């Protein structure tokens, strides 16, 4: 049997698994919670 | 302050000043996200 389950109150996730498919889920988790990527775009207008 | 405009006249109250908005997202650590 497998069971994930959410909440959004404090963002966690309940698992119920056999523990191979507990690390199982671990690897799926720890390559999808990364830190993103921002960006400073500077546009320049120029006019004559 | 907080005004009226006109849609039409069928006016309609809206704020007008210093003004802020945040919502975190906060992982247990470092690095929040802010919107």
């Amino acid at each position: 049997n497998i069971l994930i389950r959410a909440d959004e109150s404090t963002n966690a996730l309940v698992l119920l698994a056999d523990p191979d498919t507990v690390n199982a889920l671990e690897d799926i988790v720890r390559q999808l919670d990364v830190p993103r990527a921002q960006v400073l775009v500077e546009a320049a207008i120029v006019e004559i | 302050q907080n005004v009226p405009f006109q849609t039409g006249t069928t006016v309609e109250r809206k704020d007008i000043g210093v003004s802020l908005k945040v919502t975190p997202h906060i992982n247990d650590g470092a690095a929040l996200r802010l919107e």
